[PDB]
């Protein structure tokens, strides 16, 4: 309108946007800073970077942009392009890329009392350190630190924002149910805000918004844990197979290779820091070592099973331990022509008797192998069950604190 | 502020930002430069690029921007857009993938005496000569060479603010540890003329990698399969499964070699220790396969077409088995009917002879297996002392 | 009071940066180019792009920006931001992306006689079509092509720089500043002015300056970490000829396993060379050869197994085959008596069948022993030949085969 | 050229201010009617949950300042003016990913002598629509482009859907406009519905920028041929190979190899499925459910083959074949399953001993054969129990997946079709 | 030159770059548009996006920029920043994900008669309807549609420079071969009003792929796996390696699935040719495994449980072997002692009978193996030819 043109011409005749508004030398500008989260896009753990879509609710007072509405047909407020007025260089300090400033420069709203309000939008890529000890059963604590890049506490005073009907300060990230998309991999448990100072430097002050987010591990559970449990079952089973089937090595080595490949195809996802080993990797290493020992003891059992008196002599201690003591505990108890003819028959009989004795000794060796195999079966069933249950119970009891501590 | 509005109006009225801020063209601008490292974004070993997040504090004097506070209500400091005044064109000489100069033209602080302090941010992607010879236990020394581009030392002079870059607010990495860091100023001359120094400041950081991640995710499995390598010599030949185990170990090791090669740069300056040891383990497994194939061939040697040489019998049945202490080795028609019975007896006799020869061959093979197992355990106990 | 201020105000006042500084109608501006390579960042094969860190030195003469030294207290050199001056729009034409112009627009040094000296640094990504034929023992011939994006040969005359009268026909490399790339070695680095005779002098592409980088790959890493493993694994196939041809020998297991390992190496090589369809890399050819040989060895193992496990039931051992393969290449008493006779007869029949089986096994062993020598010879010859032809892929002696000049400082 | 004089009069003589709303009195509202045209659907990469679309935004409003009497100047009936000279409504896609809120190309605006201004810029938008993987690869997605006006509040500008006329009556355009001649259907997705809505949020206040909204919805259906050919049928056939492990005799020492290989191939297909999906945790995808089911079943098959092998190799020297086992596995189940002079004294004593040894060996062998028969019976029973379970599970899961059509009407509670062929009234 | 400085000052003094260059507003500006393809950067079949490097030559006449050379020292041509004069807003209508218009504002040549020549470079990412039916022996036809975005045919009219694009300085792709290229101009009208045409120029390029990378990286391994698959039927059942070999082939092919999936296009419009070939190979291997399992089961059939049906004996032991030309296959205590000897004799008779029956079963299995070997080699050859030669002949 014409009156809007007149008012704008009056307001910006000598107004210099490069000069911070201070009625008197030494005055400070109170700036209210709040955040509204529209979407929590990504939490890339490979680069320790959280991407968010946000609005910044900034408010301050500029004594120069004052007018009397009665003189301008009762215009109570104006929408003025944001580059025409002074604004505090509020930036996200702990960004990962180089983008400090906002992305969308929506125009500010100015009221006749001089109260400037600005709600720019931004796609911010902040940097939060990942605590990789319970991944994927982990909760992260990612912070966004906002402050004026240029002005210090001797020039501006940061404060929290006010609620919709400004009566009390808002000390949280605002979430607008109408415009907010759930991540689907993370759930927001706490979202406080707080002003932080530094003891050594009295010119520092910032407003930090904290996001405590808990991961939903269904994807990892299915796609990594379930196959690993199946592989461990096969590793235990290897000790029920009979050594004569000639398939112990196939089964055990297949399990070992499968679990190793599952470990390899997980560096694409697990974070690359070195302050701890994530619980999933610890479980995979545990299963890998268990299967390797399964391979070793399968080799030992086969070696025992394929012995014979022509090659080995059973020592007393093996007989005492495996033939006598263990089995009850494991419930695994068990004329010249006629002269030539007679000589041939006697030779045949002697050969058969010798073969019988040989076979009895060989069967003793095979029984030792059977008993050792059964013992190993029980031992590894116990070990695998206890270890798996312990690891996943420890993982389960990992929840964010009820008090955000900020 | 009316006072500050008037001050800014007067300061920039007759001010040209293209001209050096000196009171005589013979003098030089003295710029104090300090580098403050905020974060170590990344170290790309394959590409050899170190991405760091930094602030570049620069201080100098511009006598054209001084004012008397008494005339302006007592204002002693202001903030001005860096685009409004003369700025030193400080450039990163060894830039690799980023921006050579500062591109975030933030505001700068100006005193009433003309003292300008300007601390813009930057992402420096500088070239880093990565020495992959002790990977993953390596330490890296790569730098950031900063210098004024178009002005020589007689026009614009740069000096480091302090002996070392500022890491007061450094964010702990989680992949690297800062062992040391220092900055040095270099004068450079040319055969042209010795009265025109060219100055630069090189900052360098010594970074010690934290090896836990690579150890756990790469070395442990490789050691596990290397250990499983020698186990094949305990598997009896009758099980008919030696080749399965040996070849599985071979395949696993080659996969891990693939991982290693795609984890390090392709430079030929030095041979990585991890790669050398992986190649040696691969040779080790190949020898394992060849020798176990020899053992298998011996075990099934047919007594009909092969007769045991005397030296083999002596060595492998008369002397070595005694040496192994801890082992458990050993050391009408009635005439037709009569003729048939005699034939059966003779056939059993010949079969017994052939068998006895076969078990002699099998015993030789088993002895060779024990010898190779002992050799493998000896190599293992030698290896476990190497890490200590 | 800085006199540079009033000097520069005099110079730039009444100066139009859109006008080429031609004194008269037929004047042609001599634009002089020189290149200083400071770091050979990379050579990406997948996207066929060479990435280098260079300083490009461009010199010309702008008669407007001239003054008299005595009038300005002896000032004989000023620095003017390049955004305020006329520049010859010299750009790198063979750029993979859209980045034509320089990275950092540095100031220009202006001397009192009008000489303009501009030394912007740049990170240039240029197209370098690769010849994979001799990978990894290959050498590459990359080119940086510079030409004016705006002015033709009737307005601007591109030339190479000259110090002390001698033309600088090479990429300048300062031993102190330069850092070797480890993965590559710079063998030749000539420069020359080229003309596109298919065009005329009014086409903006008639003239160009080409700087050449001939780079030889250092292969020690590639050898140690790809070839030696691959050769060692592929040599295992010949071992199948010593395993027994019966259950538990595991001939097929070993053969197929070596074949799969070779396939894995082939894949590894796949993601290391351009997806172009002009030639097959040398190492790729070697891998194809060993895969084919191992397939043949699998077939031979199957045939040997089939021969060795034959019995009188199925196949009749011809006397011709036997000779060829074993002579050239290498009341109550009546019942009791009847029972005894039957037992003897049955035992003898069984033994004869066993003897026939043994003969078949021997034939199998002989075939196996012959095919072992055949396969070992084939594999060794193929490996040696392929890697010897790889190792004799020398870089040419001269940068341009026709010329006799060496093109070095 | 009269256009120069006219534009000078409009922008310079009248002192046009491009930073002031086009309203005579500063309490009225500017009605911006906006519509959307879909030039083509580029991609819906599911891993990052992004919809990349090429659209044309049609804005239309009134500006009383850009009016002129066509006769006073030459008969100029239309002007083209760059958008940097006139007031423009900054309407932004609020739910984007890459930080591109604005249109890509700022074309000229067309101004009519009555003040009507129309602006049709093209844009490339990367919006965020979450993926519902419940029925992947037989799924359909419901993505949204939400446009808001953040520069003015609802009391200053009112967004609306563009209207159109057919026979003298005007109706809103409540759909994304697709030009049938120019539009090329996407390779992987098929558009089913494309409504357009203007949304009010009454719990907010009109003196704010979060009160209005205009949302264009794309309901799309995946064409499941790539995944049916490259993922589903290879996996199904390789899984059915598991049943054959029971028809393989235990003498051929290769049962466990077959079963384990089937399991490993299934693990490969699991890897692919993981690689092709986002990390969400709302539900397990259909193909994921099938893979879990079949992998558990094949693990059971491996365990059962192991048990069969353990039974097959029992011998009288280590185990006792009880009468219960004989009755169960050799009489009942095979029927139910329709299964098919001292010298002469020394000679006499020696031959008697030979006969005794042979008889004992024969008894040993026949008991071994009985154990073998028991093993075969267990094999057959397992095959019968497991094969139908596998087949029925596969069929059930995949038909349930194939019966997942889109709901045939967007906005379930609404009886309107939002089709370009049946405008309201 | 002072002459050129004065000329450029005079030309742009009273120049408004937002007005069309026409004497009268009812006229139109004739623009000659030509396309110069410099490089074919890439083609993306999954997303249907063709990325090309081009130059967009445009010529027109600006009446306001005439001058008389005699008054300016004989200057006849100059170069001006394109930002300083009126430009036609040429837009790529079918842009996929690149820039819609020209963004590299280079300089343009201006003659003393007002003739303006402007050749800006561009990176066009166009939407390309890709057909994968014959991949990798596929021929792709897709276009670049150009037109003036905001002006109709009565204000700015565009005409093609030539009948086809210019490929004089076209680099060689190394993955595609330019079979053909042309350009056409279309008028378009709307039911509104027929006095207002809307023009455009479509440049289409017909390309043919160089199918060597895909062959040597996909097809050859498929053939090798197919051959090894049929190789299993010559392996005797006694060697416990039939399932080992066949299953190893199957797993290797399954792993090859990874490579093929990452390489081949992932569209759902139609089944690629190599898609059909790979599905055929998978079914081939699986069928071989099933039949091998059946053969192995047959070879171990015991006479105790199974009795050979008459038809099996008639077919596989009498009929088929005769007609198999290629193979060489064949076509007191004394009473106790006496009783024991009789028992041994009768047991040996029974063992001989059982062994003969089992031997017959083994023979049947071997004959089935031979038949399947021939049939499977034939099927492999026929399937490969049927899949590929049908398209290959058309080339
Ligand atoms: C330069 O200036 C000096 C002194 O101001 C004067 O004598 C001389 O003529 C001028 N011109 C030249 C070319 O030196
Ligand atoms: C006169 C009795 C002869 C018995 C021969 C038994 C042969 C068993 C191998």
């Amino acid at each position: 309108s014409v009156m809007e043109d007149t008012l704008l011409s009056v307001l910006f005749e000598t107004y210099n946007p490069k000069v911070r508004p201070a009625q008197t030398v030494g005055d400070k500008v109170t700036v209210r800073v709040g955040l509204t989260l529209t979407n929590l896009l990504i939490l890339n753990e490979k680069i320790e970077e959280m991407t968010t879509n946000v609005f910044l609710n900034l408010a301050w007072t500029d004594y120069r942009l004052q007018w009397d509405p009665a003189a301008y047909e009762g215009i109570k407020d104006l929408r003025i392009p944001s580059s025409d007025v002074w604004q505090p260089d509020i930036v996200l300090m702990n960004n990962n890329d180089g983008s400090f400033e906002i992305t969308l420069h929506v125009n500010v709203l100015v009221q006749h009392t001089g109260a400037v309000s600005w709600q720019p939008s931004a796609i911010y890529r902040s940097s939060c350190t990942i605590k990789v000890m319970y991944f994927p059963f982990d909760w992260q604590n990612c912070t966004m630190v906002f402050k004026s890049y240029t002005y210090d506490t001797s020039e501006v005073t940061l404060q929290h924002a006010l609620d919709a009907k400004g009566e009390r300060e808002v000390k949280e990230i605002v979430i607008n149910k109408d415009a907010f998309t759930e991540n689907g991999q993370w759930s927001i448990e706490h979202k406080p805000s707080r002003k932080n100072w530094r003891s050594d430097d009295p010119s520092y002050e910032d407003v930090t918004f904290y996001l405590i987010i808990q991961r939903k591990p269904l994807f990892y559970i299915v796609y990594t844990i379930i196959p690993c449990i199946l592989i461990s079952i096969l590793a235990i089973l290897v000790f029920y197979l009979p050594p004569d089937a000639g398939e112990k090595m196939s089964l055990s080595i297949s399990a070992l290779l499968a679990v190793t490949v599952f470990l390899l195809l997980l560096a694409d996802k697990v974070p690359e820091t070195s302050l701890s080993v994530p619980i999933i990797i610890r479980y995979l290493m545990f299963i890998m070592i268990l299967v390797a020992f399964s391979v070793i003891l399968s080799v030992v059992v086969l070696n025992l099973h394929h012995r014979s008196p022509n090659t080995h002599t059973m020592p007393n201690w093996i007989r005492q331990i495996f033939i006598e003591t263990l089995p009850p505990f494991l419930w695994i108890q068990r004329p010249q022509d006629l002269k030539e003819a007679v000589e041939a028959i006697k030779y045949i009989a002697e050969q058969l008797e010798s073969a019988s004795e040989f076979d009895d000794l060989k069967k003793d060796w095979q029984y030792v192998a059977m008993v050792a195999d059964r013992l190993f079966l029980y031992v590894f069933f116990v070990i695998c069950s206890i270890g798996t249950f312990s690891i996943f119970l420890d993982a389960s009891h990992n929840v964010p604190p009820d008090n955000p501590f900020a | 502020s009316e006072h500050e509005t008037r001050l800014v109006a007067n300061l920039l009225e007759n001010y040209n930002k293209v001209i050096r801020p000196v009171e005589h063209h013979t003098h030089f601008v003295d710029i104090t430069v300090g580098l403050q490292l905020i974060q170590l974004i990344s170290v790309d070993e394959v590409n050899q690029i170190v991405e760091t997040n930094v602030r570049l504090r620069q201080q100098w004097i511009d006598v054209r921007l001084r004012w008397n506070p008494a005339d302006y209500g007592g204002i002693k400091k202001i903030r001005l857009p860096s685009d409004d005044v003369w700025l030193p064109d400080l450039v990163l000489y060894n830039n690799a993938d980023g921006d050579f100069a500062i591109v975030h033209m933030t505001k700068l602080l100006l005193d009433y005496t003309g003292k300008i302090m300007w601390t813009p941010p930057a992402i420096f992607k500088s070239y880093c000569e990565i020495i992959v010879t002790h990977f993953p236990f390596d330490q890296q020394n790569c730098t950031m060479k900063l210098g004024i581009w178009t002005y020589d030392g007689t026009k614009v002079s740069i000096s480091p603010e302090s002996d070392r870059p500022d890491l007061s607010t450094f964010m702990e990495s989680g992949e690297w540890v800062m062992k040391d860091y220092r900055g040095w100023k270099h004068w450079v001359y040319y055969t042209c003329c010795p009265d025109t120094p060219y100055l630069d400041i090189t900052y360098h950081f010594i970074m010690q990698r934290i090896p836990l991640y690579f150890v756990v995710n790469v070395i442990i499995p490789c050691l596990l399969f290397s250990f499983l390598t020698g186990l094949v010599f305990y598997l009896p030949t009758d099980s008919g499964e030696k080749m399965t185990l040996s070849i599985s170990v071979l395949l696993s090791l080659t996969v891990f070699l693939l991982v290693i090669v795609e984890l390090i740069p392709s430079t030929s300056s030095a041979v990585p220790l991890i790669g050398k040891y992986m190649l040696f383990t691969m040779i080790f497994v190949i020898s394992s396969i060849i020798i176990t194939v020899v053992v298998i061939n011996t075990h099934h040697r047919s007594p009909s077409t092969h007769t045991m040489p005397q030296w083999v019998r002596k060595i492998f049945i008369d002397t070595i088995p005694n040496v192994m202490f801890f082992s458990t080795m050993k050391r009408p028609d009635v005439k037709s009917a009569i003729e048939g019975v005699k034939y059966i007896a003779e056939h059993m006799k010949s079969d017994e002879e052939s068998s006895n020869a076969a078990e002699e061959w099998k015993y030789v093979a088993m002895v060779i297996d024990h010898i190779l197992l002992c050799v493998f355990m000896l190599i293992c106990i030698i290896g476990t002392v190497s890490v200590f | 009071e800085n006199e540079e201020g009033r000097l520069i105000e005099k110079l730039l006042g009444d100066y139009d940066k859109r006008i080429i500084p031609a004194k008269t109608l037929d004047h042609i501006i001599d634009v002089t180019l020189k290149l200083t390579l400071t770091n050979l960042i990379s050579l990406n094969e997948k996207e066929e792009a060479l990435t280098t860190n260079v300083w490009i030195e461009i010199q010309w003469n702008d008669y407007r920006l001239s003054w008299n030294t005595s009038e300005y207290e002896g000032i004989d050199l000023v620095r003017i931001p390049s955004e305020l001056l006329w520049l010859p729009d010299v750009v790198l034409e063979n750029n993979v992306d859209g980045q034509f112009e320089v990275a950092y627009y540095a100031n220009v040094l202006v001397y009192n006689d009008g000489s303009m000296y501009w030394l912007p640094p740049a990170i240039y990504r240029s197209t370098c079509p690769i010849a994979v034929t001799y990978f990894p023992f290959d050498w590459q011939n990359c080119s940086l092509v510079f030409r004016s994006q705006t002015y033709n040969a009737h307005e601007v005359n591109l030339q190479l720089s000259a110090e002390e009268g001698e033309a600088v026909e090479w990429i300048h490399i300062d031993p102190e500043d330069f850092t070797e790339n480890g993965e590559w070695t710079i063998r030749h680095r000539p420069a020359k002015k080229n003309y596109n005779w298919q065009l005329t002098k009014d086409d903006t592409d008639f003239q160009e300056i080409i700087f050449f980088l001939i780079i030889q790959r250092k292969p020690l890493f590639y050898i140690i970490n790809i070839i030696a493993p691959c050769v060692l694994i592929s040599s295992l196939v010949v071992l199948v000829y010593f395993l027994p041809a019966q259950a538990g020998g595991q001939k097929c297991t070993l053969s197929i396993s070596v074949l799969l390992a070779q396939t894995i190496f082939l894949f590894l090589i796949a993601q290391k060379v351009p997806e172009t369809s002009l030639n097959v890399p040398l190492i790729g050819k070697y891998l194809i050869f060993v895969m084919f040989v191992s397939m043949l060895i699998v077939m031979n193992c199957v045939i040997v197994l089939n021969v060795s496990l034959r019995t009188p039931n199925t196949h009749s051992l011809s006397e011709k085959i036997k000779h060829l393969f074993l002579g050239f290449l290498p009341p109550e008493i009546k019942s009791c008596v009847e029972a005894c006779n039957f037992i003897a007869k049955s035992t003898k029949e069984q033994n004869d069948s066993g003897s026939e089986n043994e003969n078949w096994v021997l034939i199998g062993k002989v075939i196996d022993k012959a095919c072992f020598w055949i396969a070992l010879l084939l594999f060794s010859i193929g490996t040696l030949a392929i890697f010897l032809t790889g190792h004799f892929n020398q870089v040419p002696e001269f940068p341009f085969p026709g010329d006799p000049r060496k093109y070095v400082p | 050229n009269e256009e120069e004089r006219l534009i000078n009069d409009l922008l310079i003589v009248n002192k046009y201010n491009k930073h002031v709303r086009p309203v005579k009195h500063n309490n009225e509202v500017v009605n911006i009617a906006l519509s959307l045209t879909l030039s083509n659907l580029i991609s819906l990469k599911e891993t990052d949950e992004t919809l990349t679309s090429n659209v044309w935004m049609d804005h239309a409003w009134y500006d009383h300042r850009l009016t002129w009497n066509a006769s006073e100047y030459s008969d100029i009936s239309i002007l083209r003016l760059p958008p940097e000279l006139v007031w423009i409504p900054d309407i932004v896609l609020q739910n984007n990913n890459d930080g591109q809120y604005h249109v890509a190309y700022f074309c000229n605006v067309l101004v009519r002598p009555n003040g009507y201004v129309t602006w049709l810029p093209p844009a490339i938008f990367r919006s965020s629509c979450p993926i519902n993987v419940l029925y992947f690869p037989f799924d359909w997605q419901n993505c949204s482009l939400k446009f808001t006006a953040l520069n003015y509040d609802a009391n200053e500008i009112t967004m609306d859907l563009m209207t159109d006329t057919i026979d003298g009556k005007d109706y809103p355009i409540e759909w994304i406009i697709i030009d049938p001649e120019a539009f090329t259907e996407n390779g992987e997705w098929e558009i089913i519905h494309k409504p357009a809505k203007k949304n009010i949020y009454p719990d907010k206040f009109p003196n704010g920028t979060n009160y209005q909204d205009v949302t264009f919805y794309l309901i799309i259906r995946r064409k499941p041929l790539f995944y049916v050919i490259n993922f589903i049928t290879p996996c199904v056939l390789i899984s059915f190979l598991a049943s054959l492990a029971f028809y393989l005799p235990a003498e051929s020492g290769e049962k466990m190899s077959t079963a384990i290989s089937v399991l490993l191939a299934q693990a490969v297909f699991l890897l692919l499925t993981s690689q092709r999906l986002p990390e969400t945790a709302l539900a397990v995808p259909l193909i994921g459910k099938y893979l879990m089911f079949i992998m558990s079943l094949v693990t059971g098959v491996i365990v059962n083959c192991g048990i069969v092998l353990n039974f097959h190799f029992r011998t009288p020297s280590t185990h006792v074949l009880s009468t219960r086992v004989k009755q169960i596995f050799l009489e009942k189940l095979p029927r139910i399953l329709h299964m098919s002079h001292d010298e002469i004294k020394s000679g006499i004593d020696s031959t008697n001993y030979i006969v005794k040894q042979i008889k004992e060996k024969n008894a040993y062998d026949e008991e071994v054969g009985n154990w073998n028969l028991v093993g075969q019976t267990i094999d057959r029973l397992s095959m019968f129990i497991i094969t139908p379970v596998m087949v029925l599970g596969t069929i059930f899961i995949f038909v349930m997946g194939n019966f997942n059509h889109p709901p045939a009407k967007p906005f379930e509670g609404d009886p309107f079709d939002y089709s370009s062929d049946h405008p309201r009234c």
